[PDB]
């Protein structure tokens, strides 16, 4: 019941890198997984540097990252740079300090 | 691995059906700063697979993964 029935499992999530505060921006305007594919929509905000870009990237160090808008699967480029950072998810885990 | 070493994702859609529950071995929240809400759910061969954690199957599975 919604959408597929027994199609691939599809939900292609997409890499992401982040800024300082954690906003996060899609690496790749297109996601491939088993036999699917997704484009995200035209305008996302998109970092040109793919997921082989992202996954050569050491975790938690700034880099220059080239921003443009996704047209059909495809970052196209602006003139403009952030800073941008690879995340893992065990950045994100668990809860080792706490206060009283 | 070790697959909490991999890169953060965010989700623009979601499986379309219930993963056998067996399947799963682990699962990810993608950040609350992406544009929309999303649970990763890691299956026992090492696939991420974004997931809606407004549906019912999706938090059971959650809480059973403790
Ligand atoms: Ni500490
Ligand atoms: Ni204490």
């Amino acid at each position: 019941e919604d959408d597929e029935d027994y199609g691939d499992l599809g939900g292609c999530p997409f890499l992401v890198a982040e800024n300082k505060t954690g906003y996060p921006t899609i690496v790749a305007c297109k996601q491939d997984c088993n036999g699917t594919t997704e484009t995200a929509p035209n305008g996302t905000r998109c970092f040109s540097i793919g997921d082989e870009g992202l996954r050569r990237m050491t975790a938690n160090l700034p880099y220059d990252c080239p921003l443009g808008q996704c047209s059909n699967g495809d970052c196209i480029p602006k003139e403009t740079y952030e800073v941008c950072y690879r995340r893992n998810w065990r950045d994100k885990k668990n809860h080792h300090h706490h206060h009283h | 691995s070790l697959a909490a070493d991999t890169p953060t994702t965010c989700c623009f859609s979601y499986t379309s059906r219930q993963i056998p529950q067996n399947f799963i071995a682990d699962y990810f929240e993608t950040s609350s700063q992406c544009s929309k809400p999303g649970v990763i759910f890691l299956t026992k061969r090492s696939r991420q697979v974004c997931a809606d954690p407004s549906e019912e199957w999706v938090q059971k599975y959650v809480s059973d993964l403790e």
